[PDB]
C-alpha cells in the first residue's frame, strides 16, 4: 500500500479483534492483552461516514417524459433522443465506475495511513527505550507491567523515568 | 517485553474495483446501484388523478370512458396501457403532441363555445359506437351536425367562437368521411361539401371523401382575445365546448397498481423507485427527481480497510 | 491528516509566522528565533499555482442559442432540450462538486507531505546528535549557537562534528 | 538545546468541501463558480447591429421597421422583444429556422431578381397594413401583384431567377390567401389559382384558401441553379434575393449596450465577464461561457488546514 | 513528490539499472554491486497494469447516425444536434482531460511511495546495525561481504549476529 | 561499508501533465487519443451490402442502378455520395424519414401486391430516362398506367391491396405532374382528375398539376390484417410489389473504399477506426461502437516514475 503498513509490514489483521478497527497487543510478565485505539477507529470511521453522506445522494431536478411508453412518435426526433440518451447514459457510467474507484482507493490508502500515525506516534513516545522489530511491534527494553502498557495506550508514557534500563539493556 | 500495532479483518470479505486492482478485497461494501424496484405508485402527498382506461385525447373531446375526468385540478396524471380515446373509429391529427400538453398540465377546466343551429339542421347525431347511460350517445364535448330532413340538403352554416379568456383556449373539432355515396347523400344531401376552419394563427380547409364510417379529429389554439370561425355546410363535427389547460403536473405513464399509504419522487413503466442510491438499474426512461441510469449490475463502495486474514 | 504531520502530532499552527508556510522555531544558550523555510513553502505554493491554473478555465467551444427567448418553439423540441439541458446541468454540476472536493484532499495532504518531508530532512541531517520529542521538535544534545541553528536550516549542519560530544550527553 | 518545526495559520479561515468532510477549515479559499452578471450587453473589438424594432425575418422580405437593417455586414447580431417581423397578417412556414440561420449570419447583401410582368398585371400593390413615409406600402423586398382591371383573370405568367453569384441564395416569396371569393375574383379572376415553385433542389406547388393574410415559404438556391415560378394570381413575388454572409452570433436580450465593456458570453439579462469555471445565472447563454451548475458556491482550497492556537 | 523520496532525498535515478525500476548499489572492502528488487518493482508494474486495463476500454452502446452525411436535415433540429454533440464533447473532453492528469499524479506518488516502502523495510531490518546518510543509503558498521548484502536484499538478514560489532564502531 | 537504495532512469524521458504540473517529466508513457485512421471499410465477419451507385430509396422502387440491391439480407448497408434513387425526374415526399428507415433495417424482401387492371388501361409504360438492357424501361418495382388509345379517358378503377403476413409492409406509389395539357390530355384524356388513397391508418388526396415531366412519390406502412385501397382516374403510378423491411442494421455514409480482409465495430465519413484507446479526434459524426469524440490532439497517460536523470 501507499503508506505500507495494512498490507505492508503487518503481515495480516486480526479477525479476533470486534471492539474496534485499530489495536494493540502486548507481552510481559503478567501475561498477553488486547486493546482498541478510540480516537484512531473512530477518525477512520468518520472519514467513511463523510464519503458516504456526499456519494449517496440524488438531483433535486425534475424531469417529465419524452419518450412516450404506450405509442410511437416522430422517428427522426425518436432517434435523436435515443443518441442523447445513450450518450448521457455513457457518462454517467463512466462517472459511476470512476468515483467508486477512486473512492475506494482513496479509503484504502486513508485506513493504512490512520494505521501508520499511530505506529509512529507510538514510536516517538518511546524514544530510546523501544526498537522496531519490522513486523509492526516494539521490543521494549524494560520491565513494562500493564499499567505501563495502558500509559503507552493513553500517550501517558514518560520515557525518563525507564530510559537509565533500557539504555543499559540496549548497549549489552 | 513487547508491544504491538494491529488492524481488525474478518473471514468472509467482499471484492471491490479500485483505479489498480478490479479485484481488491476489503473489509466491509455497500452497493451503489439500485436493482430492485417498487411495483406500486405510491401517492402520499399528491394530488392525483388515475385515468383507469380514459385516454388524455378523450378527456377533451368527451369519450364515454372519461366520464368522471371532463374537468378537474392535480399535480400528477397517470395514463395506462390499451386507454380508450376514441369510442367511434378514427384518429386525431398531430395525436402524439396533443398527448403531450395534456400529461405536462396540472388541470383541466371547459367553457361554452355558445353554437345553435337553425330548423333544418340536428345536432344531436347519436352514435352505436359511443354509448353512455344504456343507450346510443356521442362525444359529449362535440356536436354530430346533420339534416334533419333525410332527402333535403345540409344548409350553408358559419359559427363563430371568441376566446374571451386571458390565456390560450384549445379547440378540437372532426371531419365526417362517409363510408358510401348513399350514405353521404342521407345526411348532407347531393351538394358539394366544404367545410373551411379560420382564426387569426389558422387557416385550412377540410373536403370529406368517399363496417361503419370514421371521424378524424384536428385541433389548433385560440389566442386571447381572437376568434375562430367554422364555415361548412355538411360533415362538419363541431365542438360544443372548449377546453383549457391548468398550470402544470407532472404526466406517468405506468401499469402498476396505485397506492396512496407511500410516498415518492421518481416513477417508471413498472412501478415508483424508492431508494436513497445515487443509481439505478431498472430502465433509461423514468420521471421525477430520479437516481441516474447506468450500464452496471453492481458496484460496490468500500467502507473499510483492506482485508487481510489470518 | 494522511501524512500526521498538519493537525497531528505538529499540535497546532503558527500565526506569528507571517513570511512563509513552514519554518522552524529555536531554543539555545543566546535565547529564541523563528525562521520560515523558502524551499517547502515554494513548493507547496508552485503546486497549488497549478491547480488554479489548470481549474481556473473555461471551454473554448462557441455555443449557439437552440431556444427563442420572445417566441414559442415547437413543443415537442422544446421538452427535448429542456430534458437535455437539465441532463447536462446535472452531470457539470455533479463534475464540479467532485473536482472541488477532491482537488481539495489533494491539497490539503500534499500540504500536510512537505511538512513531514521536511521534519524528515532534518531527522537525517541531524543524525545521532539529536532525539524526536514527539511533537515536531528535535531537541540537540550539544551547544548549537545561532550559527549551528542557521545551519541545519541552510541544509549545511555537519553531524560529524559534534558527534563525539552529542553521544556522551545522549548516553550520559 | 531545541529546534521545533510547524507551520503558519490564520485567524480567520474558510470552510470548503472535501471528499471526507464538508466543514473542513483552511488557510485560504477561492471561488469557482460565478454569481453576478453585468446588467449589459458588452460589445467592445465587435462590429455590432443593435436591431431595435426590427425583427431578423423582417431584414429579408423587408418591413417598414426593417429599412436601416436590410443590408450589411456585422460579427454579432442583437434582437429585441416585440420585434417587427410582419406589417400585413401571416407568418413564415419553418420560421423559427429562419430566425436562427440569419442569427448565425455575419451580415446579408441583397441581389436584384430583375422579375418582369406584362401590362395586364400591376406590381405595386401596397396595403394600409404596411405604412411607410405617409403613404400605403409594401414589403421592400417583394412586390404584390394582382390584375390591373378589376375582375380580369391574371394571366399565366414564369419568373425564372438564376444564381450568378458563388454563393447560395436565400429567396423568399409569399402565398396570398384572400378572405373571400369576392376578393380572389377582383384580384385574381375567376380561374383556379396554382402556383409552382420549383429548381433542383426544391419543388413545391401552393394553391390559395378563402380572413385575409400573407403566409411566407423559403429555400436555398445553389450556385448556377436556376429557381422557376409559375403562377397566375396568389404570388407575392420577389423583387430582390437574400445571400447571408459569413458567420457571428446571435444574442436576444432586452439590456443596453455599452462599448467600453468586452465580452465573449451573454444571456437575457445581460453579459458574463468571468475567468471562472462555472455559473449559475442562466442555462440559456451564447458564446464561449462557463458551464452552468445548481449551486451558489464551491470554495477550492489554496491552502493547508488552519489549526490556529 | 508526496513521499519524498523520488526526485527526494534520493538525488537522481540510475541509467545504468535496466534490469529493474528500484534496486540497490553497495560498496564494501571486496568493490562493489548492483541488484534490482523484484518485489518491489512488480508491486509498481501490477498496480500500472491495472490501471491500463481500466482506462484502455470503450463502452459497448451501439450508436446510429443522426446526421445525414450526404443529404441536408432541418436548420432547426441541426442546430438542437449541433448543441448536443458540442456538449457531450466538452463533458468528454473535460472527463479525459481530468482523468488522465489525476491518474498521472496518483502513478508517480504510487512510485515514490513503493520507493519509500523497500527504504522503510530495509531501515528496520538493519536495526541497530547501521546508519542512514540523508541522501538514501545506509552506512553500515560492521564488515558487510557479498553474502551479508544479499541477506539485506533476500530480507534474510539477522541483525544480532552483527550486533555488538555494530554498537562499538558506532559509539567509537 | 555502505548499502544504497535507489530507483532506474532514462536518457530520453516522455513530458505528461499531472494535475499539479503540466511539465512533468516520466521514464515511459502511451497515447490514450487516436489521431490516425484506415482510409477503408473494414468489414469482416459483417454479412454486408455495398450500394455503390444505388440510392436506397431506389432500391423500394427499383431504379436501373439499383437492380442488384432489390432484395436481400445484411447487417452493414453502405450508402454513398451521388448516388442515384430516380431515372425519371421528381422526388420522393418525406424522403429523409423513408433514408433513414431502411438504412436502419438489417435486410428487404419483396411482396407481391397482385393486382390487375381493364384492358383500355396500358400498364406497360416506359421512358428513354430509364433505360435498362438498351431499349427502353421504367422503375421495376411501379407500372405507369396510361390510357390505351391516345385521347380516350382513363377509366375509374379501385385497386386494393390486404396485409397478410403479421408483419407491416411498406407500400410506395407515385404521382404523375404531365408537362403540358396537350400531354396529359394524351395520357389520361380531357376529364378531371383525382387519386384517392384510403387506408385504416392513411388517408390522402392527390391531384396532378400541369407545368420533361416529373413523378413525385408517396409512402405508408400497411398494417397486417388491414387494407389500402387506391381509387384513381389517371396519373396513379401503382406498385407492383410491396416492400418489408427485416429487423436491424447499421447504416454507414462513406466515400472509404471497402476491405474483406481486416475487422472494425467503428466508422465515419473517412473510413473505419480500429484503435483499443479510450478516445480520439477524427471526428464527431462516427457509428457503432466507438472511442469518444475529444478535443485534443494528444493525452498522454504516464506508465512510469517520474525521470530524474544524472
Ligand atoms: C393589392 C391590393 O389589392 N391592395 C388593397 C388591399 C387588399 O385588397 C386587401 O387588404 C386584401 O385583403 O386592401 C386595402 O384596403 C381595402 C379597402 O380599400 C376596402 O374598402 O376594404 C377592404 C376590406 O374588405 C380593404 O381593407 C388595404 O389593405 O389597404 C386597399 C389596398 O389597395
Ligand atoms: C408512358 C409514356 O407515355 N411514355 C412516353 C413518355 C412520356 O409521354 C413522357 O415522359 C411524359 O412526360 O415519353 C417518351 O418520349 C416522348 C417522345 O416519344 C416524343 O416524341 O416526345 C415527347 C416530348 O415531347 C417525349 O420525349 C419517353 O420519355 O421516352 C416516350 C414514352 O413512350
Ligand atoms: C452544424 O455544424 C457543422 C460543422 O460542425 C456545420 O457544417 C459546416 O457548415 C459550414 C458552413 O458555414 C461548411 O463550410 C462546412 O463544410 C460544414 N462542415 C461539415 C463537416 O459539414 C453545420 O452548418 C451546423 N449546422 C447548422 C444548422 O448550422
Ligand atoms: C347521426 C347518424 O346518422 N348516426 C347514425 C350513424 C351514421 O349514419 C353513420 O355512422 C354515418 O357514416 O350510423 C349508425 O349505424 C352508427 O354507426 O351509429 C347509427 C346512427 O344513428
Ligand atoms: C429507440 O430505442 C428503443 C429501445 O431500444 C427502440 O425500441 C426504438 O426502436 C428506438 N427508436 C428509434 C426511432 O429507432
Ligand atoms: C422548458 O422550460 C422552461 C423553463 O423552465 C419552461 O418555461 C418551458 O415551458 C419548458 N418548455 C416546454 C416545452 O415545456
Ligand atoms: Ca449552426
Amino acid at each position: 500500500g501507499l503508506f505500507g503498513a495494512i498490507a505492508g509490514f503487518i503481515e495480516n489483521g486480526w479477525e479476533g479483534m470486534v471492539d474496534g478497527w485499530y489495536g494493540f497487543r502486548h507481552q510481559n510478565a503478567q501475561g498477553t492483552g488486547q486493546a482498541a485505539d478510540y480516537k484512531s477507529t473512530q477518525a477512520a470511521i468518520d472519514q467513511i461516514t463523510g464519503k458516504l453522506n456526499r456519494i449517496i445522494k440524488k438531483t433535486n431536478t425534475e424531469f417529465e417524459s419524452i419518450e412516450s411508453e404506450f405509442s410511437e412518435i416522430d422517428h427522426q426526433i425518436g432517434n435523436v433522443i435515443n443518441w442523447t440518451k445513450d450518450s448521457i447514459t455513457d457518462i454517467w457510467t463512466y462517472q459511476a465506475e470512476l468515483l467508486v474507484a477512486m473512492e475506494n482507493q482513496h479509503t484504502i490508502d486513508m485506513a493504512d495511513s490512520e494505521m501508520l500515525n499511530l505506529y509512529e506516534r507510538v514510536r516517538k513516545q518511546l524514544r530510546q527505550n523501544a526498537e522496531e522489530d519490522g513486523k509492526g511491534c516494539f521490543e521494549i527494553y524494560h520491565a513494562c507491567d500493564d499499567s505501563c502498557m495502558e500509559s503507552i495506550r493513553n500517550n501517558t508514557y514518560d520515557h525518563s523515568q525507564y530510559r537509565e534500563e533500557a539504555l543499559l539493556n540496549r548497549l549489552n | 517485553d513487547k508491544i504491538c500495532l494491529g488492524h481488525h479483518a474478518v473471514a468472509n470479505g467482499t471484492i471491490v474495483k479500485t483505479l489498480t486492482n478490479e479485484q481488491e478485497e476489503v473489509t466491509n461494501a455497500t452497493e451503489t446501484v439500485e436493482s430492485t424496484s417498487l411495483n406500486r405508485l405510491c401517492m402520499k402527498g399528491r394530488n392525483h388523478k388515475d385515468l383507469g382506461n380514459c385516454h388524455p385525447i378523450g378527456m377533451l373531446i368527451g369519450t364515454p370512458a372519461c366520464d368522471l375526468h371532463l374537468t378537474g385540478t392535480w399535480d400528477t396524471l397517470i395514463e395506462r396501457k390499451n386507454a380508450i380515446a376514441y369510442c367511434y373509429p378514427g384518429a386525431t391529427v398531430n395525436e402524439e403532441a396533443l398527448r403531450q400538453k395534456i400529461m405536462e398540465s396540472g388541470g383541466i377546466s371547459k367553457i361554452n363555445t355558445g353554437f345553435t343551429y337553425g330548423s333544418s339542421i340536428n345536432s344531436a347525431g347519436t352514435t352505436k359506437a359511443c354509448m353512455r347511460n344504456g343507450g346510443n350517445s356521442f362525444y359529449a364535448e362535440l356536436k354530430w351536425l346533420v339534416s334533419k330532413n333525410k332527402g333535403q340538403n345540409f344548409p350553408q352554416t358559419t359559427n363563430t367562437y371568441r376566446n374571451a379568456d386571458t390565456a390560450e383556449h384549445l379547440i378540437m373539432w372532426g371531419i365526417h368521411h362517409p363510408s358510401s355515396t348513399q350514405e353521404k347523400n342521407d345526411l348532407y344531401g347531393t351538394q358539394s361539401l366544404s367545410i373551411s376552419v379560420g382564426s387569426s394563427t389558422y387557416k385550412n380547409n377540410f373536403v370529406p371523401v368517399v363496417g361503419l364510417s370514421r371521424i378524424d379529429f384536428h385541433w389548433t389554439l385560440v389566442q386571447p382575445g381572437d376568434k375562430i370561425t367554422f364555415s361548412h355546410n355538411g360533415g362538419l363535427i363541431a365542438p360544443s365546448r372548449v377546453s383549457k389547460l391548468i398550470g402544470r403536473g407532472l404526466g406517468i405513464q405506468s401499469e402498476a397498481p396505485i397506492d396512496n399509504s407511500c410516498e415518492s419522487k421518481c416513477f417508471w413503466r413498472g412501478g415508483s423507485i424508492n431508494t436513497r442510491l445515487p443509481f439505478q438499474n431498472l430502465s433509461p426512461r423514468t420521471v421525477g427527481q430520479c437516481p441516474k441510469y447506468v450500464n452496471k449490475k453492481s458496484l460496490m463502495l468500500a467502507t473499510g480497510m483492506r482485508n487481510v486474514p489470518e
